[PDB]
């Protein structure tokens, strides 16, 4: 596996580093890594290709060495070099492109194609150069079984899922008391609405909670805490629960109190903050539950009594809400991001040329349905095709 | 043999490649064979004889 | 170009490596490089300055050499060596800044400053150090007429443009039908109003169109789509184009259905997606079609069956909302973005030394201004900028 | 402070770079540094812990050289570096847990932990291998005095503040007219309201003059200006500053009118923009200041005259918004951002060991309180924290 | 892109120079540079076309040499050069009609066709013979940035906009005081015309003025300036500004009183004529405004007092004319004409071979489309593609 990650990083700094001009006692390693490489390379048919719409390709080498004897580069030795290294790059994309958009649900960690599984036997083991990227050097912890670390920036963890619940109903949908909650991205929006303003219920004071379980396992994650929904305030018309009917909404926000924020890990209690709003930290946890307080005030002014009758009608009703974003975080897992085009990458690969799917990827690479039922081969067949494409993302943008 | 003739030509330690000559005040050059040395690496800037 | 960038990843390697107690083994190419960098630039005289408000300067380079000797550095060597790096580095820094502050409406690839165009001789080809940095090598790759690329988070490409346009017009302004949208920044929120709720449109059904293009050509980007846009979800109070009349819009946000989103590039269809929403990809596009039907409940509660009245006085409007947000991609022309400090950084250059406003660049770096005119002469003009500005980074920390 | 980065660099290298099939020449000098730092690390114990929960354990480097091969490495000489890697690793892990509990009033610059004392003596000065990192670069330099930096994107440097202003007020609260603003993390929102209208006020325009101070000064910054408030525009029942009884708050947005903001240092002007909005750059400043005007609508269609009248009741106020977001800047002191997870880190080690609130970081790590009292020495510890996390997070990803 | 130029020429003379007969003396160098020629192409492999409609051509230099005996040239020494120079002239027509119908968006000065970008090697620069035509000269003066410069026969500068202006009007049509004007290539023809024949006016004199302004700058401009304009000085029916019905037209010609042009750059009266005709010349200008007035006839004979009823009811109108010529023009830029014809030759290969339309050109290359908005990138595009078709010129009549 490593040795396509090589390839590309000695391309690179092939491309990068060999300029006319430059010192001899600056390249001297990396010309050495080069010349091996094609001595270690050459006489080897490769085909390429043969799968959906990709064409097939054939591949063969056949250089000599290059030179070793000049003490400034000039143009005829830059020019050998891109000239060779032109042919290394097409190999290298069509190679990782081949092996990327293959799939299977046994041994998701194992080599797929042709190309990579006849380069990953002993001879061709004499060309690996360096793990320098953070996912090769990831790939090679995991694969001996170390801690494994990734690093994220708002990822899209949670699915997408817009659902509600109602506490208190009727058959008309007039009198309501329930939880609405808008989960996606990395974003988490509860919010409760009671129309009787906590008339009926003791001490004045209603409680909503909510449970969100996250699908893996996160580590050193910050949280914005801002306490305002700011989705769940504007007036609405929602289909109900039993798809026949549709009811009204006219919503005003009333600043909540006591607020619960809980943070647990395999069902146990880790981090509690309470009241806290702005920014907070918390360790490593797997399941957010958050419990919210709405109470009734006291006294009230003239611009107030016609809010909250006691009476029957209700036509505005008390709702607060809770904003729950992640703008940090670090997992053990591989889930797509939102500073880098891993995810994109891949579709964009697959999509290019519509290789037929079975039962091993989610149709389209459709990231809710994926994150919706999370099996260990589809993470391994997932972190396999990242890597390949943090590969392929060295050489070719 | 001519690709690297300058290499082989300049390394000798008997003979030298040119002189420069600008009747100004310049320093010398420090080495790690010679010490204090009267050396100019690059010709530019001046009339090629 | 290249060659700033290698004095100046060469000047910030002596900045940084030669510490006391290192082995000089490990520092003896670099050593090399930094010998062969001094012979090269010294007895040469430059000029800066004398255009605008920058502070005209003249640098002579009278220095010595570094040893080759010492088996372990100490300080002297670290203060010598200092010495020369403070200068260097001086000069560096005041290239750039005289480099940023010209312009030429034609050939913006070539050097303009006195500087670089001296560097531009062959003479000065001597020191290549690496071209490991992604703008250096974007800039080679287009120095050889060949394909480039540059990530992104979050780029705001979206022309800045506040508009609306109606589909039903009156001169009371009591019975609109249209569009409402803003596209600002990275994201587009656009929200189709009617005020009939479709009681007079055929078939119940309203259908809605929008078209916003682009510029450039994006390429390989994360798409996040969520419903019912934030920004048109309050009552507004809106002037119109005629310059006397003033309207009122009372929003109530529907369910949107049948969201069809429609990626096109040179009037071709590459990438369409229908009744899916969270995160989506598409490969390659160049403007976006967003299509959305605004769908009246035939089936209704009395708490709505007075929202919709059968007749022309209305009470309340109705309309859906749509938010699209690019948080990743890919493109081939440099960007100004939200992670970067780039454009920052050359318009604070700018303004430091109150330089006149340049033929090209409109007034006060205006980011608005530059994009609604985009043109290529302006976009290698801003590469270049671009490109110095990324070189000045790696100095001053 | 220098030699534990100088260990965790060479370890990832070491751990990066020592693998099969690689030339001789391609680690040359990593072996002679892992030699070198062997020979000076026998012998000397070390201690660690011995604070909280911490556990107290003990090291003593027993490890001897590694070997060579002309051609080629061997598997075994793979893992005989492996182990003493591994020994490395948790060694290092552990003095930098240790590194981060401890904190005191005094200067800061210092070291505190026993062991990284014992370790910056000039005996083990020889071990310093390159400083090519971004927080070290800056430890560096600000050892020396110099210009100092960090990058920031989206920094969360704005305390949590809600908080609201008046200008003139009734105890039957039904004629209010002030300023409410929201300033959460890197999102600033400032919302001018009025009950009136203006219809009492001369020019028939009121003015909202708004003001927020910044503790530590910014660079080369880029904010984007949004002529609205896609929050403070809900329905509301805002509890007043009596602590008892509440008040009824309903916007409608109109679009503001001369839109100034401001840019100052230490109350001098310097950067100005009239009728902007989109993403702008400011040189310098190190204070906000924002004034606008809400102007009652010359003609009023029914729609709106039935909401502002010449008369003394209201019940559908009218407010203008805006909003304000920075995106990235460099600041000279160092600043808890959001694309990287050091303020994650330093909380899950504080929180770990249940150590309990020192002299100078608040409980619980709160950043919020922290940033409401920056003070110098908390600068300096605040830095020498953020680089010892920085260090730890190369090692156990 | 000289390399071509050099074969062009080179070519030229060995075919129109070598003839039986010739002294040797005569031929020398020409001789010289054939062998060179020769000796320096034999061996390659050069392949061209595929796009459109031009099938893959691969073509083979390997020729004999030419002998440097036969002071006096026989019939068999013309053949055998001849046999070559058609070979050479056939290679070069197809690799320029190749070259001609590629096109790119940035750097449209770089070549784009595989053929050229292979010639632009280090190895074939041994054949740079000369240079001598006008775009040659002009081209390789603009690689070091000076001065440019070109000479044109009646150039073609002016947009087509056969626009009118109406400075007083009604929506009956029969009382109107205005100016039209035609801009077609270098002719201008204004005229302002008046329906009260100034009796309303005060003083008797209506002020008439139009401003030009030209796309590009000209230098040492001789313009020839007529007092009569010979195209609205006949019965017409227009369609109205808008457009909704048709007004009549009836002019008469008088002479112009006070006669001022004006060449301006940049806001600087620079050259000025008054009540001046015949031929004027302008040093430097880019913006054209003339003033004139018509003057009501202080004396009168029967006709023309019948001609003007002192009362609204007007039979005939008045008008004025003013008719400038651009006679010879020198430009920083490339331009078409109405005497050179490579605008004809690139139009004439473009519709040979129907290439597909690039989004930077125009569909079939028109000209007022074209300098509707003139771009630098398809100025340079223009440049490029004009001395390519220069160079075509001198080998295929």
């Amino acid at each position: 596996m490593d040795v396509l990650y090589s390839l590309s990083k000695t391309l690179k700094d092939a491309r990068d580093k060999i300029v006319e001009g430059t010192l001899y006692s600056n390249v001297s390693d990396l010309i050495q890594q080069f010349n091996q490489m094609i001595i270690t390379m050459n006489g080897n048919e490769f085909q390429t290709g043969g799968i959906g719409n990709l064409p097939i390709r054939n591949w063969n080498f056949n250089f000599g060495l290059l030179g070793t004897t000049l003490l400034n580069l000039d143009a005829n030795y830059v020019e050998t070099a891109r000239n060779t290294i032109d042919y290394f790059v097409d190999f290298v994309d069509n190679v990782c492109m081949d092996e990327m958009v293959r799939e299977s649900q046994r041994n998701g960690i194992a080599p797929q194609s042709d190309s990579l599984r006849k380069l990953s036997a002993i001879k061709f083991k004499r060309i690996n150069f360096d793990n320098s990227s953070e996912y090769i050097e990831n790939w090679n912890l995991q694969n001996r079984r170390q801690r494994t670390g990734f690093t994220f920036h708002k990822p899209n963890i949670f699915p997408y899922s817009a659902s509600f619940t109602l506490n208190r109903s009727q058959p008309a949908h007039d009198n309501l008391m329930g939880t609405m909650w808008l989960n996606a991205g990395s974003e988490i929006q509860v919010a409760g609405f009671d129309y009787s303003c906590a008339i009926n219920a003791p001490a004045n004071i209603q409680q909503f909670e909510h449970i969100v379980p996250l699908r893996r396992v996160l580590t050193t994650a910050t949280i914005t805490l801002l306490p305002d929904a700011e989705r769940f305030s504007f007036p609405r018309v929602i289909n109900s629960a039993d798809g026949a009917t549709t009811w009204f909404f006219n919503p005003v926000i009333l600043r909540p109190n006591n607020v619960e924020v809980e943070f647990l890990l395999n069902g146990q209690i880790i981090n509690t903050y309470q009241a806290r709003f702005g920014t907070i930290v918390a360790r490593n946890f797997d399941t957010i539950r958050l419990s919210f307080q709405l109470m009734r005030p006291p006294n009230m002014t003239p611009a107030v009594a016609v809010l909250f009758p006691n009476a029957q009608p209700f036509e505005h009703h008390a709702t607060v809400g809770l904003t729950l974003r992640i703008e940090s975080a670090v997992c053990e897992s591989v889930l797509a991001d939102a500073s880098e085009t891993l995810l994109a990458n891949v579709t964009s690969v697959r999509q290019e040329y519509a290789i037929p799917v079975g039962p091993v990827f989610p149709p389209g690479m459709n990231w809710t349905d994926l994150i919706t039922n999370y099996s260990p081969s589809r993470e391994d067949n997932l972190q396999r095709v990242f890597t390949v494409a943090s590969i392929r993302s060295m050489l070719i943008k | 043999i001519l690709m690297a003739m300058d290499q082989i030509e300049r390394a000798s330690d008997k003979i030298a490649q040119g002189v420069i000559i600008a009747y100004r005040d310049m320093q010398l050059e420090r080495d790690e064979m010679y010490g204090y040395v009267n050396i100019a690496r690059n010709l530019d800037g001046f009339q090629q004889i």
